[PDB]
């Protein structure tokens, strides 16, 4: 091995690397899909805000659906209409027959609650 | 006071899962964000929410569900879409890798690790349970999630809970389309290791499905969100009962006893009716009679087999909206009075039914129509023997000279499980010959 | 999460894992200095499985440049996208040995080994749940074909249970491309029959067939061809990068794909690619897809697969579709043309879809494809290592370099058992 | 009249207090400064905060704390800090040099010069006060100040005040991780110097918490900064009842009395629940019999030690917040006929129940939600046998070759006290594996 | 108020305490001239440790440089940051010393002994609260071993309780850069044994190769060099000055590395540690810093940490960061290397976190490792020192103002004996 030979190949390399090579990135950028938060300051420390934060926060959890007007993976198309047509009023018996408790009901299915943890 | 605990395993769980829980949410009045709102509440009752969610908080519903897969995608979807605020996130529960179509790996390796968190996620909701009658657990045959972590899934449950049932809806592979090639071996491994503790699994075909929307629905574009809403109306057709007030109310424990002649031949096949379209329900007068015998054309049996190539063991029929019992009793005498329509000898009455008065909700953005009345029979025929020797062919013809065997057979199983597999395969095949004689 | 490294191997590496890294980032909306530029938001769902983050909301690719002449990595840290990529992972070897496989795998290769592995494990132990290795190659020449071989060898020595997957440029039937190739391509093909869980064989001369029979390119260059190996090898993987239908991944398609573990060569394949011209005289439906994915002009390996059958095939559809039109599709074709399959697997099919198109392009596909028709192509090698092994021609340079005619017919034995391995399997019975 | 003297010794101590004032103030209303706030308590004030504060005739609140230090960093940190005004400036006790994770420079050479001064505070406190309950020392087990200081602190109250109740928060070494090296040598000689004056330790382990921040919490970077919140929930839930009213109200004089069985093995353990996050706490019941059932799981525990390989010798539950003592007695009758769950055979009597009326309250710039109920349960089990056991045996492996002793031996301590601490901790853990059988 | 005074000793003395002066006022913000050009108020909290206030608002430094030439006194001076300095605290001789260390401890220097006592006495008798002395000296030369050692004897006789620690500078494995070095090596560790309490050799290749292989930098320049150990200098005495969560300060690092008294050899470290290109490629987190913390090309002395057996690491952090992983890597480490620690010492790390990170830098972190690897440094001055003793060489011009050779024989008896607990506490087993 011979020295001065490792360390002006190494030399040559360095000097092709920081040539004209480094961009010198200019946007802080935000992927609204990780989180960490690591401050929890002390509440003696009286030592220790951005609305496209907010903004893209909000469009990270902003219930999809709402920020797109035509759908994306059908995934996000089978649930496209949650809102169901006609006011369909749920109190008329004649039309909707929904199985309702009753006060003799309720008080013993609340005995047998702890009953039946046991099995 | 009832209640039944879903267990959704694999894609083919957690996609019919998105179905389903959008369809009970939307029969009930739930808001996706889980708040009931107005105009749906009313005053002093509606516990029909109590079967499926849990009153929780100050208002809200959360369903009793469990979502599970090992590999990401399909269920941070669910974590991060229209339902993201309706599942506690703790019952959406991934893994790191997938199963990658191999039974070894779902059920002998890193399917193997998930299984404590989701057994205690279940005992959990077990605990939050005010009377269990039973675990809906939908998956698919298929391969890997669907095989090998569903079936430990059934072998944990069968060892902890015991004499609680567990009803499976399961994918077959159909006979002709075929979207993998190791699922002959994952098919007859889940069979042979779900056999024995499996209650009753209702069996089902996508290519019948596709037959079935393309005909009568008019969907020559159809999908698994088609399949998957109209598998979530066959599960809603079978839970009805539970929420609604009927004529004859069947519950789950009722229609494993009434189906089930043995505790080894527990594999029905359902139809639904009508399946009609929206432009198409205008020009018919949708009676009992005339989707009685809807639900008994050869057409619209959900696994490729035609019932006439076997005997009908048992039937089940379950009816909801605008049906009277004595329209029921006629359509059934006059199915009885059909001569092609065969019944074995031993079994003479041969019909459960029932009938609940509240007609099926139908979701926007859909393929099927509303509809005043509704039929869902899960027969329990013998044309399902058709189907399981075929599968079973296509297992040996790929095991004749060990193809897609070193996987299994280098991450975990043995070389004799698959002969255990396929000779208990062939004494339930001759199962099927000597009770359908 | 799942996650795969990159690793550019010799001049043909350097080149098409450059294109790669262009086309995928492309893809993810990342500009050439590094940053997030796009308009839809699914692009930074699964960002981690090709890149690794960087402070300043920075994405660096997870890829390692590997050879053995620093003129490659010169070139291609000088253009678009060369500057993406972490600096420390450009390792380079002050010697030569481009074109001798002895020389590029016990010899001054063997000394840059440790150098690579060490940047491999620092790729490979900053991340949750590593999946596997891809790296990119071609069977002929001594920094891609002894130096791939020789870290294949190591890494599946160190790290047994990830998937690995290699893409490797095999010769053409016609002319020479490089004379020692034949010798090459045995004795690398020798190691990649015990290592690399899958292996995707690309041909030139096929590749040139594709670009002018079809694509038109009346100025067709290296930057489209490195395109259209870039798309497939960007498309196998699109299941891990955006949600679909019907997912699968490298360990879905290994485990469905070879029946027997020394079967893993297959035949890549991209469907829409059509002229400018006849641009406007198409229709993108999953029939056309189909058709053109079932296509012989269209593999990029040449060994025609009606000369052989197909072992096991594989759609990765990307787009807005419909699977009863997919399915109804791999149907048909297996019902016609029923001769071609081999009929002990009934139904060996594997298809996926993702609705997640490239750039333009409504809809696409990936077509891979293991047959028996690539008996062809390793018959032809075994036939002109043989031609130049019989009279001891081109050999000094191995035997001075050390080895010994030992490896040479052991690598023709297991050539030889490859070859009766799918000439059986290709004239096999069901019973 | 039921009142408290804090003592907070060693820079985890004072952290804890730090916290702990802080929850303290915003519990009972003050402002940082001192001053109750204008317009508010317009009936005669209240006397819930004579328990913490005393109440000078400016209208500003004086709390009953003693800080301490020998570093001159982190109580400097608080004399400048925002809680300035708030804290008697004479009671803000500090050093000029620490003892340096060092028990002979904490006990005898720099800690005698300090004792002095904070004997005098605790005397003109205690004088300042009607009807003392005790002393809540805040430490750590970490050493230096921790044990040295705290140790001789605990020796000369000893003398002063006898029959007074002496409840210790510690935090217990982890079972795998220790910052400083002698922490083998300073837990021994501090249990051997305070099993003879203690009445009640609580340990509180760092890297459970960890865990407890990993899981329910949901945070992955948790600092000491929500250890010390937490710590501060958990003092705040167990003296919530000298400063609140309710359903049976448990005293700082005798929870020592019913959960110590000997007096040697006054060492219970503490757990919080629910120590759940916003998201997670929305989306389920927070129901008396599921915080019962997560105080009892291994996985919830403060210190990192299984409570399956040892049995509950004693226990004692605390339900802040509106909580029905029905729904009590169910839950405990439930974790009572559950197995896995041990009592030693002398204990068919072992809880103690204590439910108050006021609720949690949360810490702005937290991360617990505030909920209606909370449980802190404090359970005396002997599974920590396996922990000391192996604290002795890493004692053991640093003193069988004279590893770190020449600094006690040139400053303090000696080869035969270390020899009876030795033979001290083996009778404690001979002790502790009879009361077993 | 803590407090430690700081000396500097010959030529490197003189200009590694310029460098650490020159950073620790960048950090305190501090002007040459000497008025708080600084922006917070919590840097005066403690300006006290390393200042003292003068009429105005003037803070002199607490150095009593030392050097037999008035030399690098004139350099000192002339050099930024040498104005704020005290002009009585230069002491320098006029005879002549620098390489000999007769000549820097039995004569000509000795004369200088008294000023320099009476230095340090009037800066030590300024202070609230003593601590202890840092010697920036480097052994093996002059005035750096001689007239350091001397001092330290002094010093240690003067105040025995106060800690003491030296920065000395060891010869490097090869060259020279003195001929009398392995003479002078021997006779300063002597007098280092048993009268400091810390000792942080550092080492001009290992500076090298820290400074080629890691920071890049092409030219080596000089204040670089001397930059990365005045680092180290205020990131070992970060806690005296700074709040933070974990607060350890000199004798609490005493009472952890050091088992045994006559083992207190350290290995600095110093460890953001990136280079000029590969930062923005880089992300830096608990994880790269602990990577950084515990790999061989980063520990500052020139043995190898493979060799031997790792009593005990340190890990001062400065910065803003999470204990739990600050914790939990400190213990994997130990998970991932069981036979690099000694397994009779159970969890050989001690970690202290502290607030207000270094300028320019987000996290920090300050290696000090006590590894038996130093005992190879020890053993190759012992083989220089009997290869020159067994001949005499350069013994007349020792012997020519005293120094009869028993010096040397008791010198090279203690030499010896440290190497001899080194081997007996390196590989022994536990039980
Ligand atoms: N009807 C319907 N079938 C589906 C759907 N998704 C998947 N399948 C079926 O699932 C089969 C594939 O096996 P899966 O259960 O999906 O396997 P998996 O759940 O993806 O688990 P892995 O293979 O380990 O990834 C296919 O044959 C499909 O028929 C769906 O959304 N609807
Ligand atoms: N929960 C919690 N634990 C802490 C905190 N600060 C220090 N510790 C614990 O204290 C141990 C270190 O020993 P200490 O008790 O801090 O020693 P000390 O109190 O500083 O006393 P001296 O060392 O003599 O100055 C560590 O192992 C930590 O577990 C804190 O803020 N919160
Ligand atoms: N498709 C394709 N083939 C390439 C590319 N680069 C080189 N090749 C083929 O590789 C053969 C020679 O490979 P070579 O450069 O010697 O590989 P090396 O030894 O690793 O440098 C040539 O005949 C080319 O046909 C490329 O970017 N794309
Ligand atoms: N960092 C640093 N090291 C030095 C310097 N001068 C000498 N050394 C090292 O110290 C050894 C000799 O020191 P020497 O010049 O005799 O110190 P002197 O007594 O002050 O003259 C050599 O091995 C050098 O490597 C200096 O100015 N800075
Ligand atoms: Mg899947
Ligand atoms: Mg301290």
């Amino acid at each position: 091995p011979v020295n001065i030979v490792h360390q002006n190949a190494i030399l040559c390399e360095t000097i092709k690397k920081e040539n004209e090579c480094q961009r010198l990135y200019t946007n802080y950028s935000i992927n609204p899909f990780k989180k960490m938060y690591t401050l929890t300051g002390k509440p003696n420390s009286l030592h220790d805000e951005d609305d496209n934060f907010l903004r893209i926060i909000k469009r990270s959890t902003q219930e999809p659906g709402k920020k797109f007007e035509f759908p994306q993976t059908e995934a996000q198309e089978v649930g496209w209409y949650y809102k169901p047509l006609l006011p369909q009023d749920r109190g008329d018996k004649r039309i909707h027959y929904p199985r309702q408790n009753t006060e003799i009901t309720k008080y013993m299915d609340e005995a047998w609650k702890q009953k039946e943890q046991q099995e | 006071m009832r209640e039944c605990i879903s267990i959704h395993v694999g894609q083919a769980g957690v996609q019919i899962g998105n179905a389903c829980w959008e369809l009970y949410c939307l029969e009930h009045g739930i808001q996706p964000d889980g708040q009931m709102p107005s105009d749906k509440t009313i005053g002093g009752g509606d516990d029909s929410f109590n079967t499926f969610f849990s009153e929780t908080g100050a208002g809200k519903h959360v369903p009793r569900a469990v979502f599970v897969d090992l590999e990401p995608t399909v269920v941070d979807e669910v974590r991060t879409g229209t339902y993201r605020q309706l599942f506690h996130p703790e019952q959406l529960i991934t893994g790191k890798e997938d199963a990658a179509n191999n039974y070894a790996r779902g059920h002998y390796t890193i399917g193997k690790e998930i299984v404590d968190l989701v057994l205690d996620r279940i005992r959990k909701l077990a605990d939050q349970c005010t009377g269990l009658q039973g675990f809906l657990i939908f998956h698919s045959f298929g391969g890997g999630t669907g095989s090998g972590f569903a079936s430990l899934l059934m072998e944990r449950l069968s060892v902890d809970y015991g004499k609680k049932s567990k009803l499976e809806f399961a994918i077959y592979p159909a006979p002709q389309i075929s979207t993998a090639v190791v699922e002959p071996y994952n098919t007859i491994l889940t069979t042979h290791t779900t056999l024995e503790h499996s209650d009753c699994a209702f069996m089902v075909d996508n290519e019948a499905i596709y037959d079935i929307c393309r005909r009568n629905l008019d969907i020559e574009r159809p999908t698994y969100t088609n399949l998957n809403r109209l598998i979530a109306q066959i599960v809603s057709s079978i839970t009805a009962s539970l929420r609604f007030d009927g004529a004859l109310n069947v519950d789950l424990t009722e229609f494993q006893t009434n189906l089930v002649p043995y505790p080894r031949i527990h594999f029905p096949l359902a139809t639904y009716a009508p399946v009609i379209s929206a432009e198409k329900a205008y020009h018919e007068q949708l009676s009992v009679a005339e989707i009685t015998n809807a639900c008994f054309e050869p057409a619209n049996q959900m696994v490729k087999c035609d019932p006439r190539h076997g005997k009908y063991m048992a039937c089940c029929m379950l009816y909801r909206g605008d049906v009277v019992p004595k329209d029921v009793n006629a359509a059934i005498a006059t199915i009885k009075t059909k001569r092609t329509i065969q019944f074995v000898d031993w079994c003479p009455t041969g019909f459960k039914v029932g009938i609940n008065y509240q007609p099926p909700t139908v979701v926007p953005g859909g393929d099927l129509a509303k509809v005043q009345r509704a039929v869902c029979m899960l027969s329990n025929t013998t044309a399902i023997a058709e189907a399981w020797a075929r599968l079973d062919h296509k297992f040996d013809l790929m095991y004749a000279k060990r193809a897609f065997v070193h996987w299994y057979v280098g991450e975990g199983m043995e070389e004799g499980e698959f002969s255990e597999a396929r000779e208990d395969l062939a004494a339930l095949e001759k199962d099927y010959e000597e009770v359908g004689v | 999460m799942r996650e795969i490294v990159h690793m550019q191997a010799g001049q043909c590496g350097n080149q098409i894992g450059a294109k790669f890294w262009e086309v995928i980032s492309d893809e993810h909306g990342i500009d050439p200095t590094g940053t997030y530029h796009g308009d839809s938001d699914l692009q930074l769902e699964r960002i981690n499985v090709y890149y690794n983050e960087a402070t300043g909301g920075k994405y660096v690719p997870r890829a390692v440049l590997v050879d053995l002449e620093p003129g490659t990595m010169d070139s291609v840290r000088s253009g678009p996208f060369g500057q993406i990529f972490r600096p420390d992972n450009f390792v380079f070897g002050q010697s030569g040995a481009g074109n001798n496989w002895a020389k590029g795998h016990y010899t001054e290769g063997a000394e840059l080994v440790d150098s690579v592995l060490d940047v491999v494990r620092k790729e490979a132990e900053s991340c949750d749940c590593l999946q596997g290795f891809q790296l990119t190659h071609s069977l002929g020449g001594g920094t891609g074909s002894g130096m791939g071989t020789l870290l294949i060898s190591k890494i599946r020595e160190e790290y047994p249970d990830r998937i690995m997957n290699t893409f490797s440029v095999v010769p053409s039937p016609k002319v020479s491309d490089t004379v020692v190739e034949p010798y090459n391509a045995t004795l690398s093909v020798h190691q990649l029959v015990e290592n690399t869980d899958e292996t995707y064989c690309i041909d030139n001369e096929a590749l040139y067939d594709i670009c002018f029979r079809t694509l038109k390119l009346t100025t067709p260059t290296y930057g489209d061809l490195n395109h259209l190996v870039s798309a497939t090898m960007s498309g196998v993987t699109t299941c891990l990068r955006f949600p679909g239908q019907l997912n699968a991944d490298l360990r879905k398609l290994a485990v469905n794909m070879v029946p027997f573990p020394r079967l893993h060569f297959f035949m890549p394949g991209f469907a829409p690619l059509t002229s400018r011209g006849s641009q406007q005289y198409r229709a993108l439906t999953v029939p056309e897809l189909t058709q053109q994915m079932f296509d012989a002009k269209n593999m990029m390996a040449a060994c025609d697969p009606r000369h052989g059958r197909y072992l096991t095939v594989a759609a990765i559809f990307r787009g807005r579709m419909s699977m009863k039109e997919v399915d109804e599709q791999m149907l048909n074709v297996q019902n016609k043309n029923s001769s071609y399959f081999v009929e002990w697997i009934p139904n060996n099919v594997k298809t996926a879809v993702c609705d997640i198109p490239p750039r333009g392009l409504k809809m696409s596909a990936t077509f891979i494809g293991n047959s028996t028709a690539i008996q062809e192509l390793f018959k032809r090698i075994s036939e002109q290592f043989t031609a130049m092994f019989r009279r001891k021609a081109f050999l000094h340079w191995y035997t001075g370099e050390g080895m010994d005619e030992m490896e040479f017919t052991e690598a023709e034995s297991n050539m030889n058992d490859l070859v009766s391995e799918y000439q059986q399997y290709q004239d096999a019975t069901a019973e």
